[PDB]
């Protein structure tokens, strides 16, 4: 009954030096609804942040999709998903 | 649009 | 190739991260119901085509949506008793909706979970009630009986729903019905000894997509790895798909990409 989230991290494009780009966090199939999902650039959360509202499937589990604006160079992307489920929090990262 | 109003459980 | 119309309501007891009422047309947001708002608000520039006709749309489903939350609050309360609860954190969750197919035919549902398990749903066929447990026997009781109130949801999922959900897909159509082309990306992981080959497949649109690793042509799943079918903010998705390939055996594999922005099937290699 209680549901750990899968989780998952991306570029709305593959990333280009200079070139702005959307930096997501994404988290699915977890209950209760209650979770704190920070994008993190180099550990410092980022500023700008945005989060869709509350839905979930017809299996009654939950998704959440956070995500801001950045522009990449050669710093480090990454997401902290905490959750009941979860006893310390995960880190994410995104690689490429 | 939603559905109108609810009854009690 | 159907569509639908579908409301995702859930209600929190002890506090979170705080109540949530989300409408879908083909996973495509266009209202939410704000509960800080309390306001259901358009989250998509075509739904405010609705208000020529019908200008009381927003206070209607506003009325509505709060009338909604505060029966939530006392389902919440009623099933702590139910389930003899004295009392921690718990979810109520409501799911409705309608499907429209494309032969005209057409479905519905109208479903309600408690801690994220079946509690009550709908039988439209019937016009009764089906329970998960026996505390829910007693809201099939009330429910069963009230053959009024339970063909006003026939009438809402069979007709009602469809009819909005048939006006949505004018007002949006340029948007709801779009298609965006696949972004494909194959990448190479690690040089020290074997190989995994990374298939990016991204900007896509509509969500159904079928991504394969082929090996010599064929559909191979030896090895085969991927990840969730996840939502860019532009509306768009995003996927990946993996395979631990061979020293030496690299051509072989190609990630073949089946969508409707391809008119015909696209096969990449690194």
């Amino acid at each position: 009954t209680q549901k750990a989230p899968s989780v998952q991290v991306y570029f709305r494009h593959p990333a280009e030096k200079g070139k702005e780009n959307t930096f997501h966090c994404y988290a699915e199939s977890f209950h209760p609804p209650k979770i704190n999902i920070t994008l993190l650039k180099n550990g410092i959360p980022m500023e700008n942040v945005q989060q869709s509202d509350l839905s979930f499937k017809k299996d009654w589990t939950f998704e959440r999709l956070v995500y801001a604006k950045v522009i990449p160079d050669g710093a480090e992307f990454a997401c902290k998903v905490e959750h009941i489920t979860l006893p310390q929090p995960m880190i994410y990262k995104l690689d490429q | 649009h939603v559905y109108g109003p609810l009854k009690p459980i | 190739s159907s569509h639908s119309m579908r409301y995702f309501v859930t209600s929190v007891s002890e506090p979170g991260q705080p109540f949530s009422y989300v409408g879908y047309v083909d996973d495509q947001e266009f209202v939410s119901y704000n509960a800080s708002t309390r306001r259901y608000l358009p989250k998509v520039p075509w739904i405010s085509k609705v208000e020529k006709n019908d200008p009381d749309y927003w206070e209607r489903n506003t009325l509505y949506a709060q009338g909604h939350e505060r029966s939530f609050r006392d389902h919440l309360a009623t099933l702590a008793e139910y389930y003899n609860q004295s009392g921690g954190l718990h979810t109520f969750q409501w799911m409705y909706g309608c499907e429209l197919r494309n032969d005209w035919s057409k479905g519905g549902y109208y479903q309600y979970a408690y801690d994220g398990r079946d509690y009550i749903s709908l039988d439209k066929d019937t016009l009764t009630w089906m329970a998960a447990d026996v505390p829910a026997q007693n809201t099939k009781r009330k429910w069963d009986a009230d053959f009024r109130d339970n063909e006003y949801k026939k009438t809402y999922l069979e007709e009602t729903c469809i009819e909005w959900l048939q006006r949505y897909l004018n007002y949006g159509k340029e948007t709801l019905l779009r298609t965006e082309v696949p972004e494909v990306k194959v990448t190479r992981k690690e040089d020290y000894g074997m190989e995994t080959l990374i298939c990016r497949v991204g900007g896509f649109y509509p969500k159904d997509i079928d991504i394969d690793w082929t090996r010599d042509g064929e559909v191979w799943l030896q090895d085969v790895f991927h990840g969730l079918v996840s939502p860019n903010s532009d509306g768009t998705y995003y996927t990946w798909r993996s395979v631990k390939v061979d020293p030496k055996e690299r051509e072989r594999y190609k990630c073949h990409v089946e969508h409707d922005g391809l008119p015909n099937p696209v096969d990449v290699a690194w």
